[PDB]
RNA sequence: GACGGAGGGGUACCACCAGACGUGGAGUCUGCGGCUCAAUCUGACUCAACGCGCGCACCUCACCAGGCCCGGACGCGCGGAGGACCGACAGCCGGGCGCGCUUUCGCGAUCGCGCGGGUGGUGGUGCAUGGCCGCUCCCAGCCCGUGGCGCGAGCCGUCUGCUCCAUUGCGACAACGAGCGAGACCCCGGCCGCGGGCGCCGCGGGACGGCCCGCGGCAGCGGGAGGACGGCGGGGCGAUAGCAGGUCUGUGAUGCCCUCAGACGCCCUGGGCCGCACGCGCGCUACACUGGCGGGGCCAGCCGGCGCCCGCCAGGACGCGCGGAGCCCCCGCCGUGGCCGGGACCGCGGGCUGGAACGCCCCCGCGCACCAGGAAUGUCUUGUAGGCGCCCGCCCCCACCGCG
């Protein structure tokens, strides 16, 4: 099956950043706003639902991302041991930290 | 008002006898020919039909005055059912060609100059229809 | 002071809650000349589905009805007294305030 | 037709100095007197002119059993709107005879001469309660059901 | 006719005899403003406070009429 | 009359109504776990402020609070949403007893480890009813042991479980634990004649001359 | 591949919103939650049985 | 307990009577049964199945005829990167889809296998079972503490008097206190008042069996008057206990069990549920004379937008945001003629919308049966029955259905 390496890399990216996502499930052909990505033609993209999802799933499947569905959709929890396997793709560094990282605490 | 007092059957049916002498409006001829309504079962046999009709939109036009009435309002006033159909009938609107002529052509004789939604009368005709009414009532 | 005509829509649920909205944009524009609050007439959202979910029975028909009330208040103020005006309105959590410019 | 402003929203000026509410089966009209010369129009439309000829007789009742030096001179503008036609006639009934009785106003014993009136015709004061019932499921009409094939 | 329940008849009862002040033995318009001090009762809707203000009128003019 | 039909807020706001709902599906997808009890969400000034009434507002957030705005970033990919526009006020609810759809997960919870039905029921009851409840519906069904139905309802009060103030003492909590043989269901209900917001039709307080 | 014939139907394929049910959609105000949906969930939404 | 062609009381237009409109008879339609077909997807089957599961040209869609496609996650064992996979112009086959061929072109482990495992499924069992609903149920009973009576099953209160729709009360009682049903409560009217207001719309109050007369142990009970309204407005919510009632075919409600890649997975293309003696289970329109059909006075309440211009309409263009029924009532035309009653069947066109009519409407033929319905049935007491129209649900399309 072919899934760019781009589209894997950035999308991986995308989760990692909100270490969150919420998806309408699509059984077959779809566009999931939020991930947008780089060609080999240098064009702005935007990833495949059927492809984002066996994707999704494979980094659940991993353990990588804890994941909800209430009914129709995905909704992604990334796990800490989860964000060094993110990095093991990435080839980003440890230091990066995921945007919910710290910051929402109320008074 | 004696307008709102000449009964409506009195008034159109009168006022259109001086209107055949007037010459006013000239109903056409497949006008004449055609049966008004979508829904009716066989065409009137009035034979002066589109003239009756003539004497029926200017009236209820002096009530409805300024607000206006357009080419669906004069239809709304004779609105029929079909009588035919083995299962029930919904209620559906006129024929639009020849009520469409029938305030068209009163545009012509400037008793209905009209320029707003879509049609009102000129007060000339508002004065001189009430005129016919002031001959009707005393 | 370029006097703006704001005209404040509160669409809300509950009458018990949407009186309370109202009384405090009432009370929180006396200062700023408001204009009394308009009522709606009620907004029915009747949905009738048979309660059965499967076939059985004399069809017998859940009549489900959400009551909607909106209310008008005309206000000639600045941008900024509104803003003002918010602090004070005691904010119920879900009910609606629309600014009409 | 319903409820609205229309009270007194079509005329502007010489203020109609007597307001009377006449309602049968959702008829509302609201009845205004300005004592004139013998106005008794309502719907700004004559007594005779009426949507069914025959009912007018029943419409003249205030006239034939109470003084006709009332109806001799008055002035009226109603605004009827709401009813299917002979609703309308009665709530007209009520506006005009309770028109008459707010005319009446300062002698004591008012409601004494419309007890003549009520008499003659109940409910020419009085407004009924009779309004359309509801369906419920399985229910052609308010009070049947789909006719039932064993008892 | 009308029927009411042991605690709809037992509450008026209550008010009656254990609270009896004056509450009026013929007259309904005393009955009804005298039953609504807050102490006295507390309960919701008016025409439920009026199933008391009916039987207090009757149990009012039975002890009137004779001793109950 | 002069006003447009197409008011195009007044289908908006049954709009964050559905969102409510799938806020309320959102929290329980998990979070009821977490104890989600209740949620209120505010789009007034597009704060996207929700308040998620809950039995121990800790969970969530956690050692780091990483996933407290994770939560409000999953309703971002949703609705665009901005971490600390939205708000989540998760807090404390007390008499956690008169709790629900929480009181019967403690409860299926524990019986999904599995042990007595009965005692563990009977637990629930006692805890709430400390809380002042006279009567907490403790009905279980579905395929309890023996295959078949052993529905056993475990009641201790005066509750009314019929009238429209029913629901004002009442509340409602569909839970099914599901052994190995299949789905086993919960409904539980609780008592408060004493609403202190309002007055049970019922109650008669009474007075007395002096 | 697969993408020439691939979903190339265009008709409505509408579903009831909470479930993934397609009858009943009930896209009467725009709710386009499900009908045996909807009793799961009416009160949320603010319609009551009265 | 349950039965009883046992008795003693209650009560309900689902019972009946005085009546009413029916239905069954006629045509037409929709849903069954029963047929036929490659296929007619099915569940339900006395009330408590049968215009019902929210509007099948496609989708839905379950079924039939054809084929594409993997979406066999995660771990190890392999094969192994200029070699895992995957795309392909013509010439095709083939509706067709580079599916697979001839072909000579591109890719670049993004992975293919082996396993173990995930993998969906309107696929079976609702006598695995959740939830929810039908019914019992125009229908009031249920049980607890303490004390009594009994070896105990159980009794007692919870009642062989009266009253109430109703253990609804009032009296009286080895029971005495509690409760849960019924009530209360809530929703909309009968009316009014206060604040207001665009959209007459939010908040109060008010008919209380209160009072009169007669009877009432008393609760109640008639006859009454005032009075918006007479002793629940029209509605909802509804106990204990059940049922092997219904639904695994709404579902992230699911157990067991099956099909797991020539799939019961998932996409496309054409079907079918719109086929189909008779029989039915609702409906609908008729049989004309209080009817037609007639132009032409109209009138709403749900709560709703209009204009202009061509076209008989159907509709179409060009636009602006804006606005209402039928029956009936009018004067007429009209003889008792299957009629100018009825509107079927069905030729000929005009359109609509939809990928596509096999959907639908209008115009113009045509004038089916049927001239008052046998047994045997229903459903209802005032704004009620009937009669007559509007809106929605679903829906590109399309109501006779249902909620109103």
């Amino acid at each position: 099956v072919h899934i760019p390496k781009a589209v894997y890399k950035a999308v991986y990216a995308h989760l990692y950043e909100n270490a969150s996502l919420a998806l309408k499930e699509y059984w077959r052909v779809g566009n999931v706003p939020g991930i947008t990505y780089v060609d080999e033609n240098g064009k702005l993209c935007n990833p495949t639902y059927l492809h984002v999802n066996c994707i999704m799933q494979s980094l659940e499947s991993r353990g990588v991302v804890k994941d909800t569905f209430a009914w129709r959709h995905h909704y992604y929890l990334l796990t800490e041991k989860g964000e060094q396997f993110i990095r093991k793709e990435l080839d980003l560094t440890d230091d990066v930290l995921p945007t919910p990282y710290s910051k929402p605490s109320i008074k | 008002s004696s307008v709102t007092r000449v009964p409506a059957d009195v008034f159109i049916n009168s006022f259109a006898a001086h209107l055949k002498n007037r010459g006013i409006i000239k109903c056409p001829a497949f006008t004449d020919y055609v049966k008004t309504g979508v829904s009716r079962q066989y065409a009137p046999r009035d034979a002066d039909w589109f003239y009756i009709k003539a004497a029926s939109v200017i009236r209820h036009f002096y009530i409805s005055g300024s607000h206006s009435i357009g080419v669906a309002g004069l239809a709304r006033k004779y609105s029929s059912l079909q009588k035919g159909k083995t299962t029930p009938h919904h209620t559906k609107r006129a024929s639009c060609k020849v009520i469409r002529s029938i305030v068209s052509q009163f545009l012509g004789q400037k008793l209905l100059i009209a320029g707003e939604r879509g049609r009102h009368i000129s007060p000339n005709g508002r004065k001189m229809v009430e005129d016919f009414a002031e001959g009707l009532q005393k | 002071d370029m006097h703006q005509k704001y005209t404040i829509i509160v669409v809300g649920k509950d009458l018990k809650l949407v009186e309370r909205y109202v009384k405090s944009i009432v009370k929180e524009g006396r200062a700023f000349g408001i204009s009394g609050p308009c009522r709606a007439p009620v907004r029915r959202l009747t949905i009738t589905t048979r309660k059965s979910p499967c076939g059985e029975g004399t069809n017998t028909w859940h009549r489900f009805e959400l009551r909607m009330y909106k209310r008008t208040f005309w206000v000639t103020c600045g941008g900024n007294d509104i803003s003002t005006i918010l602090s004070k309105t005691v904010v119920i959590p879900g009910i609606q305030v629309t600014v009409e410019v | 037709d319903l409820l609205e402003r229309n009270d007194i929203e079509v005329r502007e000026r010489d203020k109609y100095t007597v307001h009377t509410l006449g309602k049968k089966k959702n008829s509302v009209a609201v009845a205004f007197v300005k004592a004139g010369k013998g106005d008794i129009l309502v719907n700004n439309v004559p007594l005779a002119l009426v949507r069914p000829e025959i009912l007018r007789t029943k419409v003249s009742e205030p006239i034939m059993i109470l003084g006709e030096s009332l109806f001799k001179g008055l002035d009226m503008n109603i605004k009827v709107a709401g009813g299917g036609h002979v609703s309308q006639i009665y709530a007209v009934r009520q506006a005009i005879s309770r028109g008459v009785l707010a005319s009446v106003k300062d002698e004591a014993a008012r409601s004494e001469l419309r007890a003549k009136l009520v008499s003659y015709d109940r409910q020419l004061v009085v407004s009924d309660p009779r309004r359309c019932e509801a369906k419920k499921f399985g229910g052609r009409g308010a009070r049947a059901r789909r006719q039932k094939s064993y008892r | 006719g009308k029927v009411r329940t042991k605690t709809i008849k037992r509450a008026a009862r209550k008010i009656v005899e254990n609270n009896y002040e004056s509450l009026k033995p013929k007259d309904f318009q005393n009955n009804k403003a005298i039953c609504s001090k807050r102490n006295v009762a507390i309960i919701p809707s008016k025409r439920l406070r009026n199933k008391v203000a009916g039987y207090v009128t009757t149990l009012m003019n039975r002890v009137v009429k004779g001793p109950v | 009359v002069r006003r447009d039909e197409e008011n195009v807020y007044y289908s908006k706001y049954l709009n964050d109504c559905i969102m409510e709902a799938e806020l309320h599906e959102f929290f329980s997808r998990e979070l009821v776990d977490a104890g989600y009890a209740s949620c209120s969400l505010c789009r007034t000034i597009d704060s996207i402020c929700v308040i998620i009434q809950c039995a121990e507002p800790e969970v969530v957030m956690g050692d780091n609070h990483y996933r407290l705005h994770k939560i409000e970033y999953l309703l971002a990919g949703r609705f665009m949403c901005d971490p600390k526009n939205f708000n989540i006020w998760v807090d404390k609810i007390i008499k956690r007893g008169l709790s629900a759809e929480i009181m019967v997960d403690n409860l299926r919870a524990k019986l999904e480890e599995a042990m007595p039905i009965r005692r563990a029921a009977y637990s629930i009851i006692r805890t709430a009813m400390r809380a002042g409840a006279a009567g907490c519906e403790v009905i279980v069904a579905g395929k309890l042991r023996a295959q078949r139905a052993r529905a056993n309802k475990f009641k201790e009060g005066c509750l009314i479980s019929t009238g429209h103030p029913k629901r004002i003492f009442l509340a409602e909590a569909t839970r099914h634990i599901k052994m190995r043989q299949g789905v086993i269901g919960v409904k539980v209900r609780i008592y408060n004649p004493n609403i202190r917001g309002a007055v049970m039709p019922d109650k008669i307080e009474i007075g007395a001359f002096s | 591949m697969r993408e020439t014939e691939f979903c190339t139907h265009i008709a409505h394929k509408r579903e009831c919103r909470i479930c993934g049910n397609y009858n009943s959609v009930y896209r009467k105000y725009g709710l386009f939650i499900c009908r045996r949906c909807f009793k799961e969930n009416a009160g949320k939404i603010g319609f009551v049985k009265l």
